């Protein structure tokens, strides 16, 4: 029956009645190895077991269950993966309680690719996403910027539709985090695909959003990216106001943030033929100094290219 | 005041909270108060800073690596040729012999890795994948001895290639696998570097690549994911290799990476907003040599002839004094334990801030003893630009494989 690779109770698969008729394959690394790793008594047992089930491509209940434990010992063998999925179709196994493994595994490593790309074979195979946006909000718990987590979230989203309740989701992980960089990321996701950018009511909300969380926590990055790449497609001087509005905000709640956002604004003012164009330009190299003399000095070099930049267009 | 880090104005880069706590700047607040304790060190202990890359050290380390690991690597059973590439390349950067009964053992490694198909596999025996056949190739160009050149099946690499190619322009890590930004590089990386690119091999992988940039102006690991420095790192580099770097915006990514550098830190962050990490050192800062050449191509007047895009000083500073482990190797940040990927990320990254290069123009910053100078790396392939020449230089005088 079946044992857990951690059991108190767990035997060798060298001491298992139910195994005893085939031979274990050791692996072959050389005369001289390299990189050879000097595996514990349990690692090496199960591996050996399982190259003697691949080699005969034995697909059967008791290799699907030594795959569990050779996944257990190593998550990222892509090779005992690829295996198992073998054995998933061939013995026509419950994916139901495959799906049930697959997310206690996640569980414990969310950070393994192999596990990720496992689940989402589960998915199509059964073409059910209704436990999705659940168990993956569950590991968004554990670690609100898990890398594989938001990959699947956008891939059920997107293949099968799952738009309508992201936003809120969103709204609430930027309540517990506004600086989560992933939940600014999937915010412009969900917009882009479903209402998009080009509607100005849309555009205006998120402005006003941004520009509110801002003023909140004026020294969060994030905000201030979002703010500037759903602007900088159609440019950034395309709106006459944004620069007056972030001079007003200057005196009280100030940042290298905010100071570099005017550079960007008089950049896309100086490529578009703007009024007082030598007022602009000065204004703009005397920032770009301030940035790369006090401001912004882990930045300088980029600073100081920008200013020779600007100087370069104008002559 | 020599040190960027430690002098009394760099208290000023302290994280601003704006009195509104959250996980992220508690987390930040919590790593800027132990780097702050490690610059500190020196005056505390009434010590000059000798900022000293142990070099012995972290030799030592490599070379037993190389031959034996113990069970806490199980975990890397399946990522073998990582091995030999990420210790090969560290002892090449240390300016470290590789004996030639050491190299032909790990050619001979490589081979039994080598699936009958085409590509390599975590070991021997496993299903080839893109990442172990990248860092394979990567490890036999380091060793660059006919015998390493040899190994390397070129019929059947290209025909895994095509295997992997999708209509879309991208490109699975293995079969019934997934597609992301590093199988493109992966892909690109060995076949430019074994001479087996065809006319149609990367047809539309550029146009995949760029759709992969976001609203950040880096790369994610497939369309509508987060930028990050890693993926970052492998689109540029396709598309150099390609020579498709236009088909990006390399304003909006050059804005982004340079924005990934730790005010406080010295260091670099994966992704906006999340912790700084010595790996970035070589996955961010190697983006920089690629837009310079980028920028350069177009005749940007503007670029320096003397320093890349980055504070080179600073992440210098950040890596020799956070990033090495005292028994040797180095790690993602202090408190961390070492390991032979970080060791490799670190000294690359160390390497591109030592050696700024373009056109007639070369200048170094070597921040410490002067012994600290490793030797270059090449920014697309992170192996010697000696190895690439001498790898793409043999590979050239073979012709382009036909199909069976
Ligand atoms: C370490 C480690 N510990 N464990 C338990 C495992 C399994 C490993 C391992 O084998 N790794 C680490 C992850 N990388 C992912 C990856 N593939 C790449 C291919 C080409 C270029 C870069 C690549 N990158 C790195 C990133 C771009 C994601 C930064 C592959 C090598
Ligand atoms: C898939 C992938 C490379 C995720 C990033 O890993 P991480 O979250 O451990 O690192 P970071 O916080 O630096 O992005
Ligand atoms: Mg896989
Ligand atoms: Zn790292």
């Amino acid at each position: 029956g079946f044992l857990s690779l951690d059991s108190p109770t767990y035997v060798l698969y060298r001491d298992r009645a139910e195994w005893a008729d085939i031979d274990p394959v050791p692996q072959n690394d050389g005369p001289s190895p390299v990189v050879q790793i000097i595996y514990s008594e349990k690692f090496r047992d199960v591996y050996d077991y399982f190259r003697a089930v691949l080699q005969r491509d034995e697909r059967s209940e008791r290799a699907f269950k030594l795959t569990r434990d050779a996944i257990e010992l190593n998550a990222a063998n892509y090779t005992v993966w690829h295996f198992r999925r073998v054995l998933l179709r061939s013995l026509q196994k419950d994916l139901q309680e495959e799906m049930n493994y697959i997310t206690a595994i996640i569980e414990e490593q969310p950070k393994n690719y192999q596990v990720w790309h496992h689940r989402r074979v589960l998915v199509e195979w059964l073409k059910d996403p209704s436990q999705e946006l659940e168990f993956i909000a569950d590991i968004l718990n554990q670690d609100a910027k898990n890398y594989h987590a938001w990959q699947h979230r956008q891939w059920v989203i997107q293949e099968f539709r799952l738009w309508d309740n992201e936003l809120q989701y969103v709204d609430q992980l930027l309540k517990e985090d506004v600086r989560n960089n992933s939940v600014w990321n999937q915010r412009h996701f969900v917009i882009s695909n479903t209402t998009g950018y080009s509607d100005r009511a849309v555009l205006e909300r998120e402005v006003q959003y941004t520009l509110e969380m801002i003023k909140l926590v004026p020294h969060n990055e994030s905000a201030w990216n979002y703010l500037k790449g759903i602007l900088q497609d159609r440019g950034l001087s395309r709106y006459p106001n944004l620069l007056n509005q972030l001079l007003d905000l200057q005196p009280s709640h100030s940042s290298p943030y905010l100071i570099a956002f005017l550079v960007d604004i008089y950049e896309d003012m100086l490529e578009n033929q703007c009024d007082n164009k030598e007022d602009i330009l000065n204004k703009a190299l005397e920032l770009c100094e301030i940035l790369a003399k006090e401001k912004d000095t882990i930045r300088k070099e980029y600073w100081r290219y920008i200013g020779r930049s600007l100087q370069s267009k104008h002559s | 005041e020599p040190l960027y880090s430690l002098r009394p104005e760099h208290a000023r880069e302290r994280l601003q909270d704006d009195s509104v706590e959250t996980v992220t700047s508690i987390e930040q607040a919590k790593v800027e108060e132990k780097i702050q304790e490690v610059f500190s060190s020196y005056k505390f202990n009434h010590l000059v800073p000798r900022l000293v890359l142990q070099r012995e050290k972290h030799f030592h380390y490599l070379k037993r690596g190389l031959r034996q690991l113990t069970d806490a690597y199980e975990c890397l059973d399946a990522s073998r040729p990582w091995l030999c590439y990420w210790i090969l390349h560290s002892l090449e950067l240390l300016d470290e012999p590789i004996p030639q009964i050491v190299a032909t053992d790990v050619c001979q490694f490589l081979e039994l890795c080598q699936s009958p198909d085409g590509g390599f596999g975590g070991g021997p025996g496993q299903y080839p994948h893109l990442a172990p056949t990248y860092a394979a190739v990567n490890a036999l160009c380091i060793i660059g001895t006919e015998e390493a050149y040899n190994v390397i099946n070129r019929e059947k690499l290209l025909q895994y290639l095509y295997s992997l190619k999708q209509p879309d322009g991208s490109f699975l890590m293995h079969v019934g696998g997934e597609v992301d930004v590093r199988s493109a590089y992966c892909a690109a990386s060995v076949a430019s570097l074994t001479n087996i690119i065809t006319p149609d091999l990367f047809e539309g992988t550029a146009e995949w690549i760029a759709r992969c940039q976001n609203w950040e102006g880096g790369i994610g690991g497939v369309p509508g994911m987060e930028a990050h420095g890693g993926y970052t790192f492998c689109g540029l580099a396709a598309l150099v290799i390609l020579k498709k770097e236009r088909s990006l915006n390399l304003k909006s990514l050059l804005q982004w990476v340079t924005s990934r550098q730790m005010r406080f830190e010295g260091g670099f962050q994966g992704r906006c907003n999340k912790l700084v990490d010595g790996c970035y050192s070589f996955w961010q800062a190697g983006l920089l040599p690629l837009l310079h050449r980028a920028l350069h191509a177009q005749g940007d007047p503007a670029l320096s002839m003397s320093h890349w895009m980055f504070h080179q000083q600073a992440l210098q500073e950040y890596i020799l004094m956070c990033c090495q482990c005292p028994a040797g190797g180095l790690l993602d940040k202090p408190g961390k334990s070492r390991d032979f990927y970080h060791t490799c990320y670190c000294l690359s990254g160390l390497s591109i801030a030592q050696h700024f290069g373009s056109g007639a123009m070369l200048h170094d910053v070597v921040m410490g003893v002067p012994e600290n100078v490793l030797q270059p790396t090449h920014p697309v392939y992170n192996i010697g630009p000696d190895k690439v020449i001498q790898a793409t230089t043999h590979f050239l005088q073979k012709p382009v494989p036909g199909f069976e």
